[PDB]
């Protein structure tokens, strides 16, 4: 399939105020058909948000939301959007984007996360982890809310990752990305993580030297 | 105006034939299309099953919708149960609204025990900068999932500033770490740290030691 | 000829183990198109797969309509689902069939005299609701149960005029041919 769906406009947000989150489509026409938004949390589950039509000229809401949000599209750029005000802290989930084919939801975007909380949000510190083959990595540590996202070589490093799930501790979370690779790639090539905070925007760059004293 | 109930967990076994049960509360099941989603761990829901029974290009065989009438019930059937069906399974349906299922976390058993595999790694000079020191224990390629964490500090015992998360699963096995918080005082006084895992009887451990350099 | 071979191409059965089940053709899909040849009639499609096969073409373009239902709310203004399929030709010199059927109500149009049909009593007329418990909507999803049972009693459902009645039949192999048969004429 061509159909792409990627969601944007994420983060935190303190309660009571807004939030606007967008979904560009690509791999179809965007005007044969309606949009909609999916939440997900751990405790509820999949819980249906909103549905426009085609046009853009019907619009459908869940129970939970009660003038709350409001859904649109632009046809034009290919985007729907959800406008959401006076967030709640039962309103923090993942939020999908989806397309309708009729009776069903065909495809889903890739969620992202919305986090209503009074906390600020903070930035992770990098730390680089080092000890044939040789597994490297690297400390992802104390930021807040979640996601963080790491990638190895910008990408290029893709077999042997392993990103760990992270832990929370007094409000913050940690986690650590490993890869593995020969030592030839070591010695040869700089080993980097590249990792992102997109609640705050953060991009951080840490490569991998040998351990020293 | 009506909701969908499924099981909130079904076990079955490799290669056995399961029945994820979607109930719909109230009105006639036949009167609006049930679909299934498949949603793996931190991923997005797939498309199983639609239009009741209509399976996607690229969905294996062994997937299979029906409907019930005379319980008002969908069933979704996984023949052949292989170990990447294991995630959750929604089924969804509609009428003046749009109505999902509890979700049923589908669990396969029978494959292979593996043992933990471990990496340890010292606290990094930049963080000791700050006076701070964090120890890190990476746990993977182990199935079951159940595993004991513990730390030692040149042989005894250590059980504050630990941190471990609950394993998750990572493609074919399961994942995990822990973390040890400590201070750059405490990092370089001792001579020894352990990073003890527990799994099925064994006790696996690796060790980090701060006199590297003279 | 055949009442059906002027109808749109709905599919109302798909034969097991055909080129339609393995590609994934369902009961109420619309075939519109088949390379190129439009579709518009079961005559159509029945030209287009003759001609076909005749010049040699082992696999072409099959476009379908999947439709039918409630629309569920905001996905009533989609455009029609129209599937893009690549279909195995059959060869219809060695009689082999694309495995899809109309949707003919399984009306009885005749009884053979002395076959164990009219032994429970089956009459030229009837209509079959059900068989061994499950509803079925045409006449090939007899034709199936039948050479599958082995034997077995299959418990009919008949209406007939307004009333509706049960059979049960039994009978199996034949010597001339060699297969299990009952004994009815289609209309």
């Amino acid at each position: 399939s061509e159909v792409q769906l990627v969601e944007s406009g994420g983060g935190l947000v303190q309660p009571g105020r807004s939030l606007k989150l967008s979904c560009a489509a690509s791999g179809f026409t965007f005007s044969n058909y309606g949009m909609a938004w999916v939440r997900q949390t751990p405790t509820k589950g999949l819980e249906w948000i909103a549905s426009i039509s085609a046009g853009g000229d019907k619009t459908y809401y869940g129970d939970s939301v009660k003038g709350r949000f409001s859904i649109s599209r632009d046809n034009a750029k290919t985007t729907h959007y959800l406008q959401m005000d006076s967030l709640r802290s039962e309103d923090t989930a993942t939020y999908y984007c989806a397309k309708t084919s009729r009776v069903y939801f065909d495809y889903w975007g890739q969620g992202v996360m919305v986090t209503v909380s009074s906390a600020e949000t903070t930035a992770p510190s990098v730390y680089p982890l080092a000890p044939s083959m040789v597994t490297l990595g690297c400390l992802v540590k104390g930021y807040f809310p979640e996601p963080v996202t790491v990638t190895w070589n910008s990408g290029a490093l893709s077999s042997g990752v392993h990103t760990f799930p992270a832990v929370l501790q007094s409000g913050l979370y940690t986690l650590t990305s490993s890869v593995t690779v020969p030592s030839s790639t070591w010695s040869s090539q700089a080993v980097t993580c590249n990792v992102a905070h997109p609640a705050s925007s953060t991009k951080v760059d840490k490569k991998i030297v040998p351990r020293e004293c | 105006q009506f909701v969908l109930t499924q099981p909130n967990s079904v076990s079955t076994n490799l290669g056995s034939t399961v029945k994820l049960s979607c109930k719909r509360s109230t009105g006639n099941i036949g009167s609006n299309y049930v679909n299934w989603y498949q949603q793996h761990e931190g991923r997005s829901p797939t498309t199983m099953i639609y239009r009741d029974d209509k399976r996607p290009d690229g969905v294996p065989d062994r997937f299979s919708g029906s409907i019930d009438r005379s319980s008002n019930s969908a069933l979704l059937t996984i023949n052949n149960v292989q170990t990447e069906d294991e995630a959750d399974y929604f089924c969804h349906s509609y009428s003046s609204g749009i109505v999902f299922g509890g979700g049923t976390k589908l669990t396969v058993l029978g494959q292979p025990k593996s043992t933990p595999t471990l990496t340890v790694f010292p606290p990094s000079t930049e963080e000791l900068q700050g006076n701070k020191a964090t120890l890190v224990c990476l746990i993977s390629d182990f199935y079951p999932s159940d595993v004991e964490v513990a730390w030692k500090a040149n042989g005894a015992p250590i059980s504050q500033g630990v941190d471990t998360a609950n394993p998750t699963k990572q493609g074919n096995k399961y994942i995990a770490s822990s973390f040890l918080r400590l201070t750059a005082e405490q990092w370089r006084s001792r001579n020894s740290f352990t990073c003890q895992v527990t799994h099925e009887g064994n006790t696996v451990e690796k060790s980090l030691s701060p006199a590297e350099c003279v | 000829v055949p009442k059906y071979l002027k109808e749109p191409v709905v599919v109302g059965y798909v034969q097991r183990d055909s080129i339609a089940q393995k590609i994934g053709i369902k009961p109420g899909d619309k075939i519109i198109k088949i390379n190129g040849y439009e579709v518009r009639t079961w005559e159509d499609l029945r030209d287009a797969l003759i001609r076909l096969s005749l010049d040699g073409v082992k696999e072409t373009t099959l476009f379908l309509e999947r439709e039918g239902g409630v629309a569920m709310p905001g996905a009533e203004d989609d455009v029609v689902e129209v599937l893009h399929l690549t279909i195995k030709v059959p060869n219809v010199q060695k009689g082999e069939e694309l495995g899809i059927a109309p949707l003919v109500k399984p009306v009885v149009g005749g009884v053979k005299k002395g076959s164990p049909a009219d032994q429970v009593g089956i009459k030229p007329g009837d209509l079959i609701l059900e068989v061994n418990g499950k509803k079925i909507n045409t006449w090939y999803e007899l034709v199936e149960e039948v050479r599958k049972s082995q034997g077995k009693a299959i418990k009919l459902k008949i209406l007939r005029n307004g009333k509706m009645i049960e059979k049960e039949l039994i009978p199996a192999k034949d010597p001339k041919t060699g297969t299990y048969f009952i004994g009815l004429f289609p209309k």
